[PDB]
């Protein structure tokens, strides 16, 4: 009952024009993809918002191909499997969230899409909620279901560790280690949550500098013609 | 010509005074808030919809799909701060150089904070997130400590017997068009304005100094529009989840209530008084109190200098209720446990006591030190 | 007679404008 | 002699007609010039980590 | 006895170095309006270019020159014998009207 | 008199191209014009630049979104 | 309520100047940071005491919340 | 008073002449039309919704279980042609009477028209039938005959390649607010 405030570690994308890293983001989506998509779900992504982003078209189609998914009705008045599509939101691990908890000793995974900007912290509390996992101090006795890790809010997760070094291997052929790993997803799930954020960086850039421009200016203006009255100078004269 | 007649009276060449300050640039700014949230929600109101269904998916769907969707939300969430802000300067303005003197102009006032106020309470529920929901079933359900038809006010008011999509739908019906009223208001904010001609930071009549508002106070409440937008888009571009909750980005559940429940940060400080008093209806009242005693402060008004310029003992306990509201609005975003019950509850109590008993002895005093 | 000059100045002033935002 | 700041004037904005074709021309190639260049600093800010930095990769 | 610290709240309320007396700071009602209008030629014209000037430094956020700043002991009240006479004559109007 | 009325000294407050009380004023006054006159212009057309991409925007929210322009 | 029919003024004279004659910003950091500094000193008195207040309180306050967070040494302690 | 003096100057004391027939009873019938409009259309929208998946629901919904949600909606959509024919009686007696000789009044009037023109309009769609949907369909796509840009004005408009929930959803914001635009024209 006590908190853990996670720390500030230094992202790729922290500073103020600073931009997200997308092969670093193109290695977080295959961490979801292989480890997280098999629990988690994330609703409101699809493959083609992969698409220049961290991946092609063409990449991107085939990885939406690789995943079958439902469509229909057909002309028999029924419901049949196709291969995915660029347009095809990514398949959601089970069909409600009663079968996550049933699946889960009554826990539900959460929808990783906001996950960033639904918990205070965002990056610095997944990343040292992923990384963090630790052995329960003396006295720290968890019941069935529950591993200890400090940085979640109970102290009693219900999550397995998720990711281990290893647990999956890049393309790129980076050295697939657990923090590299909570790094590189961590990097993704920025993105799910605020794919906006790059361009968002460049219109700040852009108004920092506009604002820059005119606010002299127009203040300028403004001393120019408050000039007539600021300068002016006030005579007093009665009659005896 | 009727129509420019009404613009030159109004705009152009209105005799101004001529030393008015920058505490006069936020009318101006809070009817550029009003146009700014009007035109942005419009354009949100075009891809939204308010069923418990698709409402979450919609402001998601923005955000994500809809071409400069993201930016048009933030400027009008981080926007109707902006809103507020201006307002707090707006009122705190006339408390400190007496502009409440102008009772109808001040009193239309009053009513133009409510409605915003309602109007911003009615638009946080509409994207359906958990602090939305559980915001609405906190602060309607209030209501229930009236006397005797409270209960049936709330439930009349819900359309049901809780928050619920009946609340949600009409709550858009009601943001969309109360902005409107809150602009006609506004219209007749200004009408009485015109009669009774504008203040000064002195407090004394500029009628032997005035200027034509045009070109004058023209470029200056546009310099000002800048800095207001310089301030939004500052917050839109690198600090739009600043001001915000994060778990009104948790999809709403009934079933489940997050742990610190609160208000948004303009609520805060009467929250605070809400939290203060134990008993429920006393909350109420003192909650309402809190907003509406600014209806009171004209004919709490002892002292024979208008302005607080003039006036060391008044300055000193207004920037005193400015500090002690800023230490409700503390207050009220912290969770209600000690220290923060009696920090709340002296704060509370000082707020109430520097309005109606304090500032007017002040006032009174002044008075005797000059000889009057 | 002499707002000739200036409304074709004006008309160029305006046909750019079309071309400013389209 | 002629100065600099007036040679604008006497030629360029003295008429209100002139002043706008000035403006309008002269917004015209601000937007390509700002645009052009405050990307060109974002992207030299941000080396290496955007898709157009890292696209001949994989196309 | 408070003399001293009447002469303190006066320099401490900052009328003074505008260049204004108490009574042109005075909040103006009907029977200040109507004391002001009572006021002969010289007060009148007076007090108008004192208020014109104060109101000139209020705009540029400056002050007068430290002499020329209002004295407690030199501080006139212009004003009051009117607005005295006109407050008299209102409250025996309205005790007149009470019966 | 009112030929006791000498208009105050404006040297403090006056641009250095007319400071000179024998100068003919009118050799800098298009310079003096022209520099006031560009701030002015440069204000403009830095606004236009930002109202062009805000309208923009706004235009392009009410056009086809990206989820229609994927499943076309 | 018109330029006009506002009020009677009588005996003044007030010089003013072209903007285009005078200049935009005169003795700006010459003059003004010693005004700004005055109006500082004027002022600062009133305004700050109270927000100074307000920052004592709330870190007091922050801290004896973080205070009464923490574990505490009678918590079952000499009691076996 | 500089309210009442307004309404004075308004409704109670204006000079009126005094051989006026019914034909002038239009006007204020005109706006006790646009104000019926308002609030039954604000009590219709407290509950229908504007996405393609519950707009007809919704608005059957009403008619069905809101209480006396049935007897709004048909003052809403009736009202609506009273408003029309009350227009076309108005606009008629200014061409016979010659009152379109107060030229900017009736300007203002021919606005106040094809703003009513665009609200009804915008009306029909959102309840989501078949000849609301098709309307839309026909007479939006008129705007493609345009000579050079109509195909790219109508896509815009619609928000995408036909009419659809981006349409939908607009044209339910259009329509609760241009009526204020309207009373403000008015
Ligand atoms: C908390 C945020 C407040 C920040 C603003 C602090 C301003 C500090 C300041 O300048 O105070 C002194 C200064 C001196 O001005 P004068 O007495 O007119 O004399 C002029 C002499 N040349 O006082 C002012 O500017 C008064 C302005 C008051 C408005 C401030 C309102 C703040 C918000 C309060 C909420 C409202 C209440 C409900
Ligand atoms: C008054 C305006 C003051 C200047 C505002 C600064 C922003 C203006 C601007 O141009 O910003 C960049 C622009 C987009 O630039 P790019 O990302 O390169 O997109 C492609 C551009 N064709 O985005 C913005 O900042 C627009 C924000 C406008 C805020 C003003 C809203 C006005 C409210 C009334
Ligand atoms: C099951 C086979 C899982 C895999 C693989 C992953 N997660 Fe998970 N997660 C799971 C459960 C059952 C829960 C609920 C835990 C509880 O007790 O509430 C979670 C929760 C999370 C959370 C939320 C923590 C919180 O503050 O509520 C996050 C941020 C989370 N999970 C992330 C995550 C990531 C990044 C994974 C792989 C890269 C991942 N999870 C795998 C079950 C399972
Ligand atoms: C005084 C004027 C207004 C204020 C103060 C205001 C305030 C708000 C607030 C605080 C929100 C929640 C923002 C969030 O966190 O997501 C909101 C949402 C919304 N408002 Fe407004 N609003 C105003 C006017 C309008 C108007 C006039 C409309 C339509 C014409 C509109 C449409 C919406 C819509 C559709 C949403 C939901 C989408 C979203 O959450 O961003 N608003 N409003
Ligand atoms: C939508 C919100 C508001 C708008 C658009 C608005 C608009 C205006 C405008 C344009 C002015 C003239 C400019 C100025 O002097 O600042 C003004 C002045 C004033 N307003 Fe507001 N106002 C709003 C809210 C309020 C509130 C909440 C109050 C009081 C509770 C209030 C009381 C006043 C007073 C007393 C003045 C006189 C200012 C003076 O002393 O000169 N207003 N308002
Ligand atoms: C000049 C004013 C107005 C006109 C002429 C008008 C006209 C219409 C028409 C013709 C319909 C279709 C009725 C049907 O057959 O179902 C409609 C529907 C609707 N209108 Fe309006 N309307 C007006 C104002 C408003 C206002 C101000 C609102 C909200 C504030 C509103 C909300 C609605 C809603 C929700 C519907 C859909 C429910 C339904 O179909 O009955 N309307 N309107
Ligand atoms: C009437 C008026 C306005 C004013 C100007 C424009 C307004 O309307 C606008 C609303 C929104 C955007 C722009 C202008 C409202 C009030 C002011 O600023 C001032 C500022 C100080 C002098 C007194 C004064 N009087
Ligand atoms: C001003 C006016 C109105 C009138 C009445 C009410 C109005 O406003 C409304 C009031 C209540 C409901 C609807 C409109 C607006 C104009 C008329 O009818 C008439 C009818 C013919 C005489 C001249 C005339 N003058």
């Amino acid at each position: 009952d006590l908190e853990l405030h996670p720390p500030s570690y230094p992202w790729s994308h922290r500073g103020l024009l600073s931009s997200l890293d997308h092969t670093s983001i193109r290695r977080g989506f295959q961490v979801y993809k292989q480890v997280c998509s098999s629990c988690h779900s994330m609703d409101y992504v699809a493959y083609r918002h992969l698409v220049g982003v961290c991946y092609t078209e063409d990449e991107a189609k085939a990885l939406a191909e690789e995943v079958e998914v439902q469509d229909g009705p057909n002309e028999d008045g029924e419901m049949f499997m196709r291969p995915g599509k660029l347009s095809d939101y990514f398949p959601k691990p089970y069909p409600n969230p009663e079968a996550a908890r049933a699946a889960n000793n009554g826990a539900l995974p959460p929808d990783l899409s906001y996950i960033v900007r639904a918990r205070h912290g965002g990056e610095d509390y997944v990343f040292s909620l992923l990384t963090g996992y630790c052995e329960p101090p003396t006295g720290v006795s968890l019941r069935e279901g529950l591993y200890f890790n400090p940085y979640f809010p109970g102290q009693a997760i219900g999550m397995a560790p998720p990711i281990y070094n290893e647990v999956l291997e890049f393309d790129d052929g980076t050295p697939a280690t657990m923090s590299q790993v909570a790094k590189d997803v961590c990097t993704f799930l920025r993105w799910a949550a605020e794919p906006e954020h790059d361009h968002r960086k460049r219109m700040g850039l852009k108004m920092l500098l506009m604002m820059g421009l005119l606010l002299p200016l127009v203040y300028a203006m403004k001393r120019h013609k408050w000039s007539v009255l600021k300068s002016r100078k006030l005579a007093y004269r009665p009659p005896k | 010509h009727p129509l420019m007649k009404i613009v030159n009276n109004a705009f152009i060449d209105l005799p101004a005074p001529s030393n008015i300050s920058s505490w006069w640039n936020f009318g101006s700014l809070l009817g550029i808030c009003l146009i700014l949230q009007i035109l942005t929600g419009l354009f949100l109101a075009m891809h939204y919809t308010s069923d418990t269904t698709t409402a979450f998916s919609s402001v998601t769907h923005i955000c994500r799909d809809v071409n400069y969707g993201w930016i048009i939300r933030y400027m009008h969430a981080n926007g109707a701060s902006m809103f507020f802000i201006c307002l707090y300067m707006h009122v705190g303005r006339g408390l400190y150089y007496g502009s409440y003197t102008f009772l109808e102009t001040w009193n239309i006032g009053v009513i133009l904070l409510l409605t915003v106020m309602a109007t911003a309470f009615m638009g946080y529920v509409l994207p359906w997130g958990q602090m939305s929901f559980w915001g609405a079933t906190v602060i309607t359900n209030l209501l229930s400590a009236i006397p005797y038809i409270g209960t049936n006010l709330v439930e009349w008011i819900w359309g049901g017997f809780s928050v619920d999509k009946a609340t949600l739908t009409r709550f858009f019906a009601f943001h969309f068009i109360l902005p409107f009223i809150i602009m006609a208001i506004a219209m007749v904010h200004l009408l009485f304005l015109h009669e009774t001609g504008s203040n000064n930071p002195t407090g004394i009549s500029s009628d032997v100094d005035k200027i034509p508002f045009h070109p004058y106070y023209t470029i200056k409440d546009i310099l000002g529009a800048l800095l207001l937008i310089l301030a939004l888009m500052l917050l839109v571009l690198f600090a739009p989840d600043l001001l915000g909750d994060p778990d009104n980005y948790t999809p709403a559940n009934p079933l489940n209530t997050p742990p610190h429940i609160k208000p948004e940060w303009y609520f805060l400080f009467a929250y605070a008084i809400l939290r203060s008093i134990p008993n429920k209806l006393g909350g109420v009242l003192a909650l309402a109190f809190s907003i509406l005693i600014l209806a009171l402060i004209p004919l709490l008004h002892t002292s024979k200098q208008r302005s607080m310029m003039f006036r060391p003992l008044s300055q000193c306990l207004f920037w005193a209720l400015v500090a002690d509201l800023l230490t409700l609005t503390w207050i009220g975003g912290q969770p209600v446990e000690h220290p923060y019950i009696t920090i709340g509850q002296l704060a509370s109590v000082l707020y109430f006591l520097l309005i109606l008993v304090l500032m007017p002895t002040a006032g009174t005093i002044e008075n005797k030190l000059l000889k009057w | 007679r002499n707002w000739v000059p200036t409304a074709q100045l004006w008309g160029a002033v305006g046909a750019v404008g079309l071309v400013s935002a389209t | 002699a002629p100065t600099l700041t007036a040679r604008l004037y006497s030629l360029l904005f003295r008429r209100t007609s002139t002043f706008a074709l000035t403006i309008v021309v002269g917004a015209l190639f601000f937007e390509r010039a700002f645009d052009q260049g405050a990307d060109a600093i974002y992207e030299h800010i941000n080396e290496g980590k955007l898709w157009k930095h890292i696209k001949h990769k994989y196309e | 006895w408070l003399e001293g610290i009447r002469k303190w709240y006066y320099n401490a309320a900052g009328f003074n170095k505008l260049g204004l007396m108490r009574d042109d700071t005075i909040h103006e009602n009907d029977d200040v309006k109507e004391a002001i209008r009572r006021l002969p030629e010289n007060l009148y014209n007076d007090r108008v270019f004192r208020i014109k000037r104060a109101l000139d430094l209020s705009m540029r956020q400056q002050i007068l020159p430290k002499e020329q700043w209002t004295k407690y002991e030199e501080d006139k009240s212009y004003l009051e014998p009117y607005l005295k006479e006109v407050i008299r004559e209102r409250k025996e109007r309205e005790e007149w009207a009470k019966k | 008199s009112h030929t006791d009325i000498k208009v105050p000294d404006f040297s403090d407050y006056r641009r250095p191209e007319v400071l000179d009380s024998t100068k003919s004023s009118k050799e800098s006054s298009e310079a003096r014009k022209g520099f006031s006159y560009l701030v002015t212009a440069t204000t403009t057309v830095g606004v236009a630049y930002a109202a062009k991409n805000v309208v923009s925007q706004f235009v392009s929210s009410m056009s086809a979104s990206a989820d229609v322009l994927a499943m076309s | 309520r018109q330029f006009g029919h506002l009020t009677r003024v009588r005996h003044v004279i007030t010089y003013s100047l072209s903007p285009f004659e005078q200049r935009a910003f005169p003795h700006y950091f010459s003059k003004g940071i010693p005004n700004v500094l005055r109006r500082t000193r004027a002022c600062i008195l009133r305004v700050a005491p109270p927000f100074v207040a307000f920052y004592l309180v709330y870190t007091w306050g922050t801290q004896e919340f973080e205070k009464s967070k923490r574990k505490n040494p009678a918590a079952y302690e000499n009691d076996r």
